[PDB]
């Protein structure tokens, strides 16, 4: 009675969305329809393609009169099974509504029940103990072939229930339907592109429409081609409408919609702000303000944010991806670290010697089968879904078991990686960074004679060995970080004497240090072939320990004004502590 | 397993 | 959080498909936007189109109170989609959507709550906000394509360290009067 609803009727309402293309596809649906044998059709797909506008569209077809004699006078309804189950509460209420519908049904000849995703009646209607399912209680008649209905459902859908019941499956002649072309899709989003423009009161540019669906296949990767790039249309009038001033851009024209995917996709936008453009002309020097030296390593990291956000990058792959080697002490990670922080960037980190075994590498894709917890999905690409535009740090990816090359040689080459459960990540706006010690043992090595000689050439062939020649193709560079020198020393000192300066801070505590006592402390602690950690160590037996004593029991309890300088005659520093 | 059944009383 | 409130504007004034979906981890203040966009509304600092706009929030629990009888709990959400569908001018904020994926089902009845909302919010006739966590969004909500297509994800990030001590700027009235204690701007910090 209410539970069915005559699409016909809601057609000459304007309620039902015109169909536009999806002339081959109709045919097949009413060539099943006319035959003999298998005249139930079974519209087979993936959601958002249009399968269920198909069914919607076939009813507007036929009452503008676009469509066979035969097929003109068939009247399309479609059934709700929640209005249908709504007051079945007592027992033969589900049977006598859906026992009486089909008579109706069965004495008109001519119409067609379209139901939407068929394989929810499977179980439906049968509490327990009767068991009388819409399924069962629909079969018999269709066997005669007096009543001819249309059914929609996925793949997976299809497969994991409705294949379940060949009996059904035999009455429905399956139907394969994909997403159209790029260039389908455009003529659709022209014939509805007045429905939208009128609701919105806003005028969409054949140019943008034409943006909206290259744009949006590029980046968006979670829908199919037909809802995606109305979805990027229905918000972009939305947001006109939305502006403060009264519709003053009442046309949407281009470089508009660039946004709305941008933001939808949560990816950097183009037409980069002058705020991002300072960020990104300022991070030349702002990185080599904490990392000393390594210049050659800073340049390569922003020539790739810089060449991504111009417009210029690799199609498929990501923004970049370095292997950072070297000695022990450098700048590999803080570098890393310390990019994240000026870009604003969450920074994904992932230490390798956590997944040296063959089964924690599998957690990254996905979860093994076996667990059988609701937090299912891979910390990889969880990960990078919810943070698309980070610095993904793999931190000795060396000790980490060669598997996890197979999942990196996928990213670097295609730049996604698919999940277990099916999640597409995409890796186009993620900076990928891997550091290694591959080789650290002969940097710090001394040959045997006079002179040492420079184990950086044989260093490199260890890293050969390890990484194959496939996975170092696909690698954007191979930095090799230099030593330390002397120069750079006294940077670094500067550097942990600001940090100490800072952890006083909050305690009221000002420290002063002379040039020549920095100086000082860089002769002890400088060595080449241990980095720069040694000058940790210095600073904190030189200038950590006298103060820690004084702070706890000692003047410096608050106020501070302490003064370090060298005493030359026994090169020791003496120590100043005011009460304040 | 642990299964909900609705009940259906007689008219 | 006047960047992601303009998106969810944006999104529940779409002709179709015009459900938003807040994600974001836990604490990051799902709930905030949503509760906050009806206490945002009658503050009068809004568009004009989202005026005279009523927020209604979902209890699951009482819905599936007595929902014994077989096409109980199908009336009674039925019903309740009617009196969003005559207004026009409702939302329905379903916190922890995650839950109605399976809510009211037979001994193997797919029919759920999902398959009863799903036909209105492709129509656009109702306007729904939901809020999950990104692990329930990925393992339970993401898992029907279906019901995904028609909401739109809204990621929720962290605030930084200046954006949190405004928020506590602004909720320090409200802590400070249950306890009647006051907080120093260096506590905050
Ligand atoms: N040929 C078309 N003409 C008009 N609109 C279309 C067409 N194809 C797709 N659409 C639009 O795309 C939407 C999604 O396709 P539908 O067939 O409605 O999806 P669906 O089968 O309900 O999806 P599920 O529930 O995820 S399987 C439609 O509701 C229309 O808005
Ligand atoms: N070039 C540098 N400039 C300034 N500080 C540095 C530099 N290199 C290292 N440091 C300091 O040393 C620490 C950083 O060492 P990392 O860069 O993490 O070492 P690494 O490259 O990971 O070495 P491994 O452990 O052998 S892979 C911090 O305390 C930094 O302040
Ligand atoms: N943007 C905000 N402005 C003001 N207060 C906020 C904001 N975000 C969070 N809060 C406060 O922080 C509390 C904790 O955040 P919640 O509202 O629980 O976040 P949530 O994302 O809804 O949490 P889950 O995901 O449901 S566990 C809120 O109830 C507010 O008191
Ligand atoms: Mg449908
Ligand atoms: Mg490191
Ligand atoms: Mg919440």
């Amino acid at each position: 009675e209410n539970f069915t609803t005559n699409l016909n009727q809601l057609a000459r309402v304007g309620g039902i969305d015109p169909l536009i293309g999806r002339e081959k596809e109709l045919e097949r649906a009413i060539q099943v329809l006319c035959r003999r044998r298998k005249n139930n059709p079974l519209l087979v797909g993936e959601s958002g393609v249009g399968k269920t506008a198909i069914a919607e569209g076939l009813a507007w077809r036929i009452v503008q009169g676009d469509v066979p004699e035969v097929m003109a006078d068939c009247t399309i309804y479609s059934l709700d099974i929640g209005s249908l189950l709504a007051g079945t509460k007592y027992r033969g209420d589900f049977e006598k509504r859906f026992k009486a519908l089909l008579k109706q049904l069965e004495q008109d000849t001519n119409s067609i029940l379209f139901i939407d995703e068929i394989h929810t009646i499977i179980g439906a209607g049968a509490a327990s103990g009767g068991q009388v399912d819409a399924a069962n209680l629909i079969k018999p008649l269709l066997s005669s072939g007096k009543i001819r209905v249309i059914g929609s459902t996925t793949y997976q859908e299809f497969s994991n229930i409705f294949e379940k019941d060949r009996a059904l499956a035999r009455r429905f002649q399956k139907i394969d339907i994909t997403e159209p072309s790029i260039e389908e899709t455009v003529q659709i989003i022209n014939g509805l592109k007045p429905k939208y423009e009128a609701h919105h009161d806003v005028r969409y540019t054949a140019k943008a429409v034409r943006a909206a669906v290259e744009l949006a296949v590029k980046y968006i990767n979670d829908r199919h081609l037909p809802d995606k790039a109305i979805d990027v249309i229905d918000e972009a009038g939305a947001r006109a409408r939305l502006m403060p001033v009264s519709k003053r851009k009442k046309t949407v024209n281009v470089a508009d919609i660039e946004s709305v995917v941008a933001r939808i996709a949560r990816i950097p936008e183009k037409s980069v702000s002058q705020s991002d453009r300072d960020t990104l002309k300022n991070l030349g020097d702002r990185l080599k303000m904490l990392v000393f030296g390594q210049d050659k390593a800073i340049e390569a990291l922003t020539e790739a944010i810089k060449m991504a956000r111009a417009g210029l990058g690799h199609e498929h792959k990501p923004v970049g991806s370095f292997l950072f080697a070297g000695p022990t002490g450098v700048g590999k990670t803080e570098v890393t670290v310390q990019l994240s922080k000026a870009l604003g960037i969450e920074l994904l980190r992932f230490d390798m010697s956590e997944y040296m075994e063959r089964h924690t590498v599998s957690r990254l894709i996905g979860a093994p089968p076996g667990y059988v917890g609701f937090d299912q999905g891979g910390l990889l690409t969880d990960a990078v879904i919810k943070h698309p535009h980070a610095v993904l740090l793999l931190d000795e990816i060396e000790k980490a078991h060669p598997d996890v090359f197979n999942i990196l040689l996928q990213v670097m080459d295609n730049g996604t990686l698919t999940d277990n459960n099916g999640r597409k990540a995409d890796f186009r706006n993620v900076v990928l960074v891997m550091t290694t010690n591959a080789g650290v043992r002969e940097t710090e090595r001394k040959s045997i004679g006079l002179i040492h000689q420079d184990n950086s050439t044989d260093a490199m062939e260890e890293i050969k060995k390890i990484f194959t020649p496939e996975f170092r193709n696909r690698l954007d560079n191979i930095i090799w970080f230099d030593h330390l020198s002397t120069d750079v020393i006294h940077q670094v000192v500067d550097k942990f004497i600001v940090e100490l300066q800072v952890q006083l801070d909050q305690k009221g505590v000002s420290l002063e240090v002379s040039q020549e006592a920095r100086n000082w402390l860089a002769e002890k602690g400088y060595d080449r072939a241990m980095g720069a950690r040694p000058m940790a160590r210095v600073i904190q037996d030189n200038l950590k320990k006298p103060l820690a004593n004084e702070l706890l029991f000692g003047s410096l309890v608050d106020g501070g004004q302490v003064t370090v300088a060298l005493d030359k005659e026994k090169n020791e520093l003496t120590y100043g502590f005011q009460s304040a | 397993e642990k299964v909900r059944d609705a009940l259906k009383p007689p008219s």
